[PDB]
RNA sequence: GAUGUCAUACUUAUC
């Protein structure tokens, strides 16, 4: 399920605070 | 030391394509492709052997990151 | 009396020709300056062999003909196919009927069109030398490549579009070129971006 | 249905079982009754779309350790661990100019993602599960 | 079968010294496996190329007389 | 692949 949910997130979606 | 051995290849791929494939990083004194004779079908393994070690291993360290119909295809010494 | 074939290696000058068959035979020397002459022919390889060059092609599947287009442009190939499609659908008695008054004018194509096919649309076949023998698996072996320049076919199986900008023409084993340095097989070997031209070669590669 | 009599390119019949040629029509019925016959006959997406994305402020507190990152995240309410993963600057939406640099960035279900920098090469490592971790009772994410 | 073995020249003893004195059952393999990959890795030991003027060379001391001599 | 009996088919503008 991690697996799973780390391969379907958005990676482009980036915040430098 | 002289031979290279490829794999992650698609039966669909020839061995003059394999030839023009592997010239192109350098010349390639033999093609050897394992095929069962009963089926005709390649088995996704083959064995280049150059005319010296060091462009063997010349073309097995410049072929980390080709792709045939989609399949990444390895090198590795042998 | 029968020398060995090292021997008979070793005696003529060019030790290529020589076979194993051939030091048993009443001439050895003869032999090899025979078979390594300039303009001599060799022998066929049926001459060992046990099915008479006649019994390999038994169940493999030939086309009947390969007509040229000289001949397909004239329409007759079409028409005859068409009247052997007409002929296969008779019946006897429709068969026997034509016979006593048959029908003229079966394609009735053209009279000067054959003569322009066969003398001004006429094209010169594919020959070849006097040296170059005819086998069995001669007609299956096509497989008889340059670096630098890759077929559409590769292309297609790698995925590489050719085009004149060097972005991406070039395959990415070229990153592994720039990173590592030229190939030592090919030292005359000139790929763009690295020794070469970018704009100016686009042939992505070029042997000088 | 004989799968093995088939038809040449000059007018006969051809069994690739046995390898035989028959001139007539007769001579392929015949064939298949006989020793050689026999013989031959005998040896042969849907997570993606459902996830919410509100975009809360992150609160990520650094500190140069030495032998590390603390982000205070609010409670998740499920067991999907918040997932670090190191990408590089050439994908953005924008694609801005002299981006080569590396970008170790944390997501979470509920929460946005939190992307720090690194201009340095290889100094720590960005593996989920070897130095990485996530207590759920205070809810408190840390990667070294 | 006897019939296959006997017409095709098979079931025959033959030595070939370069390759570490191994067996061969027939001519024709043996003049097929003589360009192989075995062979040319026999023949890269002793240190003379893969050409076709050492295709029926046997012995070793007659392959390295045959190398010596081009 | 050879052998010996039978059958089919083909060629040399054969009669």
């Amino acid at each position: 399920k991690e697996r799973v949910a780390y391969a379907q997130i958005d990676w482009h979606d980036f915040v430098v605070v | 030391d002289a031979t290279v051995y490829v794999g992650g290849l698609d039966e669909k791929v020839s061995e003059p394509l394999l030839w023009e494939l592997f010239l192109q990083a350098g010349p390639v004194v033999n093609t050897h492709m394992p095929k069962d004779r009963v089926t005709g079908q390649h088995q996704g393994y083959g064995f280049v052997e150059f005319l010296s070690e060091e462009d063997a291993d010349y073309a097995i360290k410049i072929m980390n990151m080709i792709k045939l119909y989609g399949k990444p295809i390895r090198v590795n010494k042998a | 009396n029968r020398f060995t074939v090292a021997e008979l290696k070793q005696l003529v000058a060019r030790p290529d020709v020589v076979e194993m068959h051939d030091v048993t035979a009443q001439d050895p020397k003869l032999l090899v300056h025979l078979k390594a002459t300039r303009n001599s022919v060799p022998v066929p390889r049926h001459w060992c062999f046990k099915r008479k060059y006649l019994q390999g092609k038994r169940g493999i599947e030939k086309p009947p003909f390969e007509l040229p287009d000289f001949i397909k442009r004239t329409g007759i190939q079409e028409m005859r196919e068409a009247l052997q499609e007409k002929e296969e659908q008779k019946t006897m008695k429709s068969k026997m009927r034509e016979k006593v008054r048959p029908k003229m004018g079966k394609i009735d194509i053209d009279y000067q069109k054959l003569h322009d096919a066969f003398f001004k649309w006429q094209t010169k076949p594919k020959l070849t030398i006097h040296g170059d023998l005819y086998y069995e698996g001669k007609e299956f072996e096509t497989r008889l490549k340059k670096p630098g320049d890759l077929s559409d076919e590769l292309r297609i199986s790698l995925g590489m579009p050719v085009g004149p900008n060097a972005h991406k023409v070039p395959p990415p084993w070229l990153i592994a070129m720039q990173r590592y340095g030229p190939p030592p097989s090919y030292p005359n070997l000139k790929i763009p971006g690295l020794n070469s031209p970018i704009p100016e070669s686009c042939s992505f590669g070029y042997h000088a | 249905k004989d799968p093995y009599f088939m038809k040449n390119h000059l007018g006969s019949y051809e069994c690739k079982l046995c390898l035989t040629l028959h001139n007539n029509e007769g001579s392929y019925l015949a064939h298949t009754q006989g020793k050689k016959h026999q013989t031959n006959l005998a040896r042969r997406v849907e997570v993606k779309k459902f996830v919410k994305i509100g975009r809360p402020g992150y609160k990520v507190t650094k500190q140069r350790d030495s032998e590390l990152f603390q982000i205070d995240y609010p409670e998740i309410a499920e067991g999907i661990m918040p997932r670090h993963r190191f990408m590089s600057a050439y994908e953005q939406r924008i694609e801005p100019p002299d981006r080569r640099w590396q970008y170790l960035l944390m997501a979470a279900e509920p929460y946005e993602t939190i992307a720090f920098k690194v201009p340095s090469r290889e100094i720590d490592k960005a593996e989920g599960k070897f130095w990485t971790h996530w207590n759920r009772e205070t809810k408190q994410f840390f990667l070294q | 079968p006897y019939w296959l073995y006997k017409l095709h020249g098979l079931n025959i003893n033959y030595n070939c010294e370069i390759c570490g004195n191994y067996t061969y059952r027939g001519p024709k393999a043996f003049q097929r496996h003589f360009a192989e990959w075995r062979h040319a890795h026999g023949m890269r030991c002793l240190g003379i190329p893969n050409t076709a003027h050492f295709a029926n060379v046997t012995q070793i001391e007659d392959a390295v007389s045959l190398w010596a001599k081009l």
